[PDB]
């Protein structure tokens, strides 16, 4: 996943 | 000008985790297309033992961004968070791979 919120 | 030793194009997620635990410095990064995106970037960046990875976002005119501030390129994204941290959690700022 990502650090940063995706939606 | 000269070409940016950033772009890697298509470098699967784990090559680019090998290669930028590697790095000496943390903030060492790099954009890469994403192979769950089509379309899509990402950035990969070193941090202590890990390598954080940001998925790089578009709003409804097509500009870039990570958090809230927008970029009419990752170009722009990019050099912004040379001064600006990419991380919530930490300070990160981006330096360029070695």
């Amino acid at each position: 996943g990502y650090e940063n919120p995706t939606y | 000008m000269k070409p940016h030793p950033w772009f890697f194009g298509k470098i699967p997620r784990a090559k680019a985790e090998e290669m930028l635990s590697k790095q000496r410095h943390d903030g060492a990064f790099l954009i890469r297309e994403s192979e769950s995106a089509p379309g899509d970037f990402s950035l990969s960046v070193k941090f202590g033992n890990d390598v954080q990875h940001f998925k790089v976002l578009r709003d409804g005119a097509g500009k870039y961004f990570l958090w809230v501030v927008k970029f009419n390129s990752l170009n722009e994204l990019v050099d912004y968070h040379r001064s600006t941290s990419v991380s919530r959690n930490q300070q990160i700022f981006l330096r360029d791979i070695e």
